[PDB]
């Protein structure tokens, strides 16, 4: 046999189907041949996010580190999640959320933002295709087309705008 | 089984200190092992496996050479003062982040009433981000 | 002994990835413990010693912050998602060679069907030069 | 118990070298396990937990790249040459103090007459300041 | 409950004699015989009235720039302290493990508080009206010489001039 | 006592055949049958007569700047070596694990000790009367040119003038 209801597992000690506990609580007293499972709600800063029969709830991670925002509170049914604030990306990802936050790289003079930065990937920097420039050190500013002119005084490089 | 056993973990909500907890998923405190004043209390004579791990992390390196020490010490009934059983030291500094793991473990013969404690010199450098990073445990063999 | 045991090791040839093997001298996979999809399957309920070492190495230091992690996670029949049992991080860099070993070990209760995995964030820094450097083990106490 | 057990420590006076001693408080050599020629001798067949830690330290970083290595090796009756069971490497350098812990630990099947050595490449860097920094041990499960 | 210098042996089920500092338990008591104690050997000790199987290992020799203020005996471990002009960087259960030099308070800063015990010197910028033209680990921000007629004003690096 | 190439299996209470280098014990002898030996499979080996359950893993491929001077076979482990101009900074059980470029002695310095394949070049300041005007891992401090009348004395870096 060993085929049980949904929200039930087969407790081998009791040789019978037993009800699981719900997200938000842990198994307090296990299955017996006579009575069923005895569940209890999770207490201080603890949780369970699945139907379970674990003896105690998981530990909510510590509070969010500097330059981080908590985008999800530790509840009885979910762990605390911390995210990087705008301008920062996630250097080192965690099981869920971000462990370490870093400042978005800067695209120096001559280099233009290739692709923007998400919360999981930094910004990619690389020079401009012939005919464009960037005299700005930015993590957002992209290569702009050279000025346009009748009199091409000084030709434009990827680092300075053309002169007229 | 019926063997004395403990695997206690760091309270992530007790920032700035090291407070062991047992009422957690994948944590153990049973078969006689007591947890009093943050130390483990052995239930019975026998050979025990004792282990512990701490994780240190800092943002940068201060103007002082920072040193990190981790020690499991024993207060035997047969010798009432802390005596180091297992111990290590580490040096992260000699603002990019650094992480320093330390593992300690070995088989020791203990006697009922023996107190075991796992301390660190720098609690303010402890890392509780994820689980399984800071723990302290024993098991009678 | 008739006790479930396992001490698998890294495949020295499978460079770039971390594949546990058992059909090697001084390796163990016995008494019910299975090795499926690169993970260890607990054959029975009981207290278990779980351990694992990985050894990273590199020739130089690229970015201002290379980070290496090492984790043994549990997927419990009684709770079907990876849960971190043991976890450490390490930072080699902040063209001389560097070496970084991480050790994880502790005692956990496990149920028949539980799955254990020992994974890293940067297999490309795994060092299999010599034996005994990278391993994963569980034994039923 | 009557299980072959061993937790030998380093001689604090034998500087420049690593000599294992058993006749000390919180040390063990028992139930058949012998200490001959500075190796541990296995009394009986079985599954053994084998572990060891060393601690290196220094005042500064020499003109070279210093590479510390710690290795537990086995000479089996069925294969008479040291074979690496557990190995790690550490590198403190790339005039402040530095400390370098290395822990080796795993489960192995040993036969009677097998000898286990716990060696290091640079005995001149060991640190015997306190107890429980340097050790070598086994226990039959 | 037992007398002092005695303990209750779980096995023998009675009060047995404890060993004295300098000796360890060589043979444990029985229903018939009391505790057989024995002297600690080379570089080994026990400071408490005990019943341990062997003695505690004495620490290693004191390191560079350190003095041994207490010899390893049979009844006490070896203690190492820093020479004058230094402080303890890393404490040991007893003594000092690593010694470091006391900080030097440069020209512009003065010695707030010393501590040739177990704390480095505390440097601090000189508050207006004081100075220090000295890179010393002792000297402090001494008040300016307020002249009758001020020639060259006062900075935290040099004294006023008359 | 058993023959050479045989061993006494404690379990079967008898002498049994050993497996030759290059193979391992697939099945252990019994009271009624002898040991069964299987050759070592891919990337694995044994070098002595034995009775090990499975063969030993050959070491990973040689790192860069290394040269394989011995191939991994059923009977022997791989061995990696440092190419000329390099020494072995770290010796493996059998071979080299980490290779390193030989040190160079700047001008004003010379080769005191050449380069063993397990030791780096040692440099030494050119003793007065000798000089080195080259950055070389081999060149030594040659003696100054001798003369009748010395125009420029000549130092550790440059020859004498006359
Ligand atoms: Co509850
Ligand atoms: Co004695
Ligand atoms: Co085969």
């Amino acid at each position: 046999g060993s085929t049980c209801r949904l929200r039930e597992y087969y407790d081998q000690t009791a040789q019978m189907c037993c009800s699981k506990c719900s997200p938000g609580q842990h198994a307090k007293v296990f299955c017996t041949k006579t009575s069923d499972t005895v569940c209890d709600s999770c207490e201080d800063s603890t949780y369970t996010q699945l139907w379970n029969w674990v003896p105690e709830c998981l530990s909510c991670g510590s509070r969010c580190s500097s330059d981080q925002v908590e985008t999800q509170a530790c509840t009885r049914e979910q762990n605390r999640i911390c995210t990087c604030r705008p301008g920062w990306y996630c250097a080192l990802s965690k099981q869920e959320g971000c462990r370490l936050c870093a400042p978005l790289r800067k695209c120096r003079p001559g280099f233009g933002v290739a692709r923007p930065g998400t919360e999981t990937s930094d910004v990619v920097c690389k020079p401009c295709a012939p005919g464009t420039f960037s005299n700005t050190t930015s993590s957002t500013d992209i290569c702009r087309p050279h000025q346009i002119c009748n009199v091409v005084a000084i030709p434009g490089n990827a680092s300075m705008d053309a002169v007229c | 089984s019926d063997m004395p056993v403990a695997h206690v973990v760091a309270n992530p909500q007790a920032e700035g200190q090291l407070q062991w907890l047992n009422r957690r998923a994948n944590a153990l405190l049973a078969n006689g092992v007591e947890l009093r004043d943050n130390q483990l209390v052995v239930p019975s004579e026998g050979l025990y496996l004792i282990y512990s791990q701490v994780l240190f992390s800092g943002q940068g390196c201060p103007s002082t050479h920072v040193l990190l020490t981790h020690t499991i010490s024993r207060i035997a009934v047969s010798y009432q003062t802390p005596v180091n059983l297992l111990s290590a030291i580490r040096s992260p500094c000699q603002a990019n982040p650094w992480y320093e793991p330390i593992y300690l473990g070995g088989v020791f013969q203990l006697e009922p009433g023996d107190r075991l404690s796992a301390e660190i010199n720098r609690p303010d450098y402890l890392d509780f981000a994820e689980s399984g990073q800071v723990y302290f445990g024993i098991i009678a063999l």
